[PDB]
């Protein structure tokens, strides 16, 4: 009934790596276990499959490529020798021939020699150029990698009117992306407004918050 | 080297309405009935909606019907609602002793039509934080319109600026079938600091004329 993969990180062009998968509600000689990854922006792509028996299969391009295997709690997906054309999440999912088919959540790897760097975070000030009683603020996450970034507000009791944008790559080969809210003007002096971002690849892990002008 | 053709994205419809999406295989799948249909919304992962051809699990709508056969399958959604908006893929089975076991298509994305909205817009100067670094981000955003289709112009001390934005825009929202657009202009704190008047100009089909937003910096 539930699956979740785990072990994506970021990793150097040739250094092997193992994404594993554990199942909960069910047993490995049960299901049917697939490996399935999508390149960001792109689509859906299968790697292989684990049978109920045991029997192993693999796609074509996948051939050589990746192990998949299992060990009586999870199965696994070896990235044998892994280069920047293997950079996307990977998916896990259990199907029982019939009616559950299953999906984790996915898990990122990146390929690249480029380092870590945690984010900066600075705010986007609720101003008069930011209407009546629809006040617009936002925090700006920059410089980041890699991947991923969560970000939310009042640490999550602010839910309506956010708008969190997906990240662009800039020039320097990090990545930036901004949250924004809006929100009654009637509140800016009231209320406090705190974006919590989380860049986990870093430990970073800041709460800014976002007040308005002098 | 199987490959599924699906129908040309995007593929749309408003709400109430009806859409059909093809797949067609280069080689019959298993048993002239084993093909499958994916519904991803972004960032999640994908949903079953159809298998076996036509099999429609539980807690699937009948909205979603499969047909089809060898090498020709489609899915059709009827009474189409707005968190519908997503992305479709077929998956097809094949003999594992003689080909690829699985393939799935390149997707079809379905966009919800609805009446065309206006973005409101807003401006962000740099914050003085960011400023003791020696960058300057300036930011607008462009907020709940229809279509997606919009112009960003940056203008600072009336030029117009290219090459140094970038912009990224939400997925359609499956409340609201509405999209939202960030663009980001970075200069030096040097040229940040040359300039004056610094304008985000929008042109959108729900404006006649563009909407300008403007701040002058240090006011």
């Amino acid at each position: 009934q539930s699956v979740k993969e785990s072990g994506g990180r970021l990793v150097t062009p040739g250094t092997p790596l193992t994404l594993t998968c554990k199942v909960s509600g069910f047993s490995l000689s049960s299901y049917y276990m697939n490996w399935v990854r999508q390149a960001p922006g792109k689509g859906l792509e299968w790697i292989g499959i684990m049978f109920p028996n045991g029997k192993i299969y693999y796609a074509t391009w996948a051939k050589g490529r990746f192990t998949i295997s299992k060990t009586s709690t999870t199965v696994d997906l070896k990235i044998i020798s892994p280069t920047t054309e293997d950079t996307a999440t990977y998916f896990c999912t259990g199907d029982d021939s019939g009616d559950v088919n299953i999906w984790g959540p996915g898990t990122l790897v990146t390929v690249s020699s480029a380092s870590t760097k945690g984010p900066s975070v600075f705010p986007l000030a609720p101003s008069s150029k930011s209407s009546g009683g629809t006040a617009a603020l936002g925090c700006l996450v920059k410089d980041y990698f890699p991947e991923p970034v969560t970000v939310s507000w009042n640490s999550g009791a602010l839910t309506s009117g956010v708008h969190t944008f997906p990240a662009v790559l800039q020039s320097s080969g990090l990545y930036s992306l901004s949250s924004v809210v809006t929100v009654p003007s009637s509140s800016l002096g009231t209320q406090t407004y705190i974006c919590n971002v989380n860049h986990k690849p870093s430990n970073t892990k800041v709460d800014k918050k976002v007040e308005p002008k002098s | 080297d199987i490959v599924l053709t699906q129908t040309a994205s995007p593929v749309s419809a408003a709400v109430g309405g009806t859409v059909t999406i093809n797949c067609q295989s280069s080689q019959s799948v298993y048993t002239n009935n084993r093909l499958a249909w994916y519904q991803q919304k972004p960032g999640q992962p994908a949903k079953e909606m159809i298998y076996g051809a036509s099999t429609l699990p539980s807690g699937v709508s009948s909205r979603f019907k499969g047909s089809g056969s060898g090498t020709q399958f489609a899915l059709t959604i009827s009474d189409v609602q707005a968190d519908d908006a997503a992305t479709y893929y077929c998956l097809g089975t094949y003999d594992c002793l003689s080909a690829d076991c699985l393939a799935f298509g390149g997707g079809t994305k379905l966009e919800i039509k609805r009446t065309v909205a206006a973005p409101s817009v807003f401006i962000f100067p740099p914050s003085d934080e960011q400023l003791k670094s020696g960058t300057a981000s300036v930011v607008c955003l462009l907020n709940n319109f229809y279509p997606r289709e919009a112009k960003v112009q940056w203008k600072v001390d009336n030029a117009l600026q290219s090459g140094n934005s970038q912009e990224s825009v939400t997925e359609q929202d499956s409340k609201d079938s509405t999209y939202s657009l960030s663009s980001t202009l970075t200069l030096s704190k040097a040229d940040y600091e040359k300039h004056k008047v610094y304008a985000c100009e929008v042109t959108h089909q729900g404006l006649s004329s563009p909407v300008t937003k403007s701040f002058n910096r240090g006011e």
